[PDB]
C-alpha cells in the first residue's frame, strides 16, 4: 500500500551558465500522497521553489513538479531533497547535468 | 467542465 | 489526432488535523486547464491556461460549486469506506477518482470513463459500455448495490458521453492555437566512460508533446529490455516533456547499439547510433 517515490533532478533546458533557466525535481511512483520535497544550492533550502498540483497515474501513484528558476554556477551545487514514509531518511539526489 | 452529479459510496 | 478531458480528484483524511485535504485538476489531453485546491486561499475553481480564461462569472462559479460538492461526497465516502474495509478513524486515508471522455479527430465521441480508488487501490469502475460497474471486493460491491438500485450509471453516462463530450469540443475550439500543435521530439545520444573498459550510451528524447512516447535500445537487431535503465517520462515545465533510455556497454563495441524513438509527430521512427 506504500510506494517510494522515483525521484529525478534536473533543468528545463539544457544547462549553460550564466543563463537563467529551470531547475526542476520530479517526484512519482508514491503512495501515500505526503511528501516533502526541497530544492537545495549548495545544501541550503531554496525560498521561491512553486509545485505542480497533485494529480496521478493509471496505476493511481501520485506526481508532482517542483521548480525554481536559477542561473547555473558551475560552482553551485544543487539537489532535491525529499521526505517521505517509505525513506528511513530524507533522500538527497544530487543534479548531474547528464541525466 | 465536471460533473454535476453525486451519490454517496 | 483524437483528444481527452479528464479531471482528477484526490481527497486524504487528516485525523485532528482538520478536514480532508482535497485537489482536483482538469486537463485536456496532457494540458492543466482548472485546479481547485482546498488548502489555498482562493476556495475556487482556477483557471491554469490561457484559453479558460475566458469564460464568464456564471462559469466560475458553477465549477466552483460542482467541485465544492464533490469534496463533501469524498469527505462522508471517507468515512463510509472505513466502515466498509472494518478501520478506526486514527490512520489517512486516501480516495481518488478519474472520469472523462475521449473524441476523435472528426468531434465524435470514442468512449468515456470513470474509476474510483480507496488508498491507491481499484474501488469501483465504470465499465466500457457504460451500462455497468465493476466492483474490485466484497466492500466495493455494497457501493456496486447502492449506485445500481440509484440508477447512477444512467446520470453518469449521461454527462460522459454527452455533457463532456460538448465542453471537450468548446474547448479544442477556444484553446486552438494552442491544443492541436503537436511537437516533434529531439533526438540525441550521449557517451559515459564507467571505467576503462565500460561506458554508458544514453538516448534522449526532447521537447515533444504529447506525452507518449517510446524509447528502445537494441543491440544487433535483438533487443534488451533486460539490459536497459528508462527513466519515466517528465515534464519540462513549458508545456514539453522529456525521457532518456541509457545501456551500459563494452568499449569499443558502441557501434553494435541502437536507439529507437516513437512518437506520434515523428514521421518515421527514428533510429541513433554512436
Amino acid at each position: 500500500i506504500q510506494r517510494t517515490p522515483k525521484i529525478q533532478v534536473y533543468s528545463r533546458h539544457p544547462a549553460e551558465n550564466g543563463k537563467s533557466n529551470f531547475l526542476n525535481c520530479y517526484v512519482s511512483g508514491f503512495h501515500p500522497s505526503d511528501i516533502e520535497v526541497d530544492l537545495l544550492k549548495n545544501g541550503e533550502r531554496i525560498e521561491k521553489v512553486e509545485h505542480s498540483d497533485l494529480s496521478f497515474s493509471k496505476d493511481w501513484s501520485f506526481y508532482l513538479l517542483y521548480y525554481t528558476e536559477f542561473t547555473p554556477t558551475e560552482k553551485d551545487e544543487y539537489a532535491c531533497r525529499v521526505n517521505h514514509v517509505t525513506l528511513s531518511q530524507p533522500k538527497i539526489v544530487k543534479w548531474d547535468r547528464d541525466m | 467542465a465536471h460533473h454535476g452529479g453525486w451519490t454517496t459510496k | 489526432g483524437s483528444h481527452s478531458m479528464r479531471y482528477f480528484f484526490t481527497s486524504v483524511s487528516r485525523p485532528g488535523r482538520g478536514e480532508p485535504r482535497f485537489i482536483a485538476v482538469g486537463y485536456v489531453d496532457d494540458t492543466q486547464f482548472v485546479r481547485f485546491d482546498s488548502d489555498a486561499a482562493s476556495q475556487r475553481m482556477e483557471p491554469r491556461a490561457p484559453w479558460i480564461e475566458q469564460e464568464g462569472p456564471e462559469y466560475w462559479d458553477q465549477e466552483t460549486r460542482n467541485v465544492k460538492a464533490q469534496s463533501q461526497t469524498d469527505r462522508v465516502d471517507l468515512g463510509t469506506l472505513r466502515g466498509y474495509y472494518n478501520q478506526s478513524e486514527a490512520g489517512s486515508h486516501t480516495i481518488q477518482i478519474m472520469y472523462g471522455c475521449d473524441v476523435g479527430s472528426d468531434g465524435r465521441f470514442l468512449r468515456g470513463y470513470r474509476q474510483d480508488a480507496y488508498d491507491g487501490k481499484d474501488y469501483i469502475a465504470l465499465n466500457e459500455d457504460l451500462r455497468s460497474w465493476t466492483a474490485a471486493d466484497m466492500a466495493a460491491q455494497i457501493t456496486k448495490r447502492k449506485w445500481e438500485a440509484a440508477h447512477e450509471a444512467e446520470q453518469l453516462r449521461a454527462y460522459l458521453d454527452g455533457t463532456c463530450v460538448e465542453w471537450l469540443r468548446r474547448y479544442l475550439e477556444n484553446g486552438k492555437e494552442t491544443l492541436q500543435r503537436t511537437d516533434p521530439p529531439k533526438t540525441h545520444m550521449t557517451h559515459h566512460p564507467i571505467s576503462d573498459h565500460e561506458a554508458t550510451l544514453r538516448c534522449w528524447a526532447l521537447g515533444f508533446y504529447p506525452a507518449e512516447i517510446t524509447l528502445t535500445w537494441q543491440r544487433d537487431g535483438e533487443d534488451q529490455t533486460q539490459d536497459t535503465e528508462l527513466v519515466e517520462t517528465r515534464p519540462a515545465g513549458d508545456g514539453t516533456f522529456q525521457k532518456w533510455a541509457a545501456v551500459v556497454v563494452p568499449s569499443g563495441e558502441e557501434q553494435r547499439y541502437t536507439c529507437h524513438v516513437q512518437h506520434e509527430g515523428l514521421p518515421k521512427p527514428l533510429t541513433l547510433r554512436w
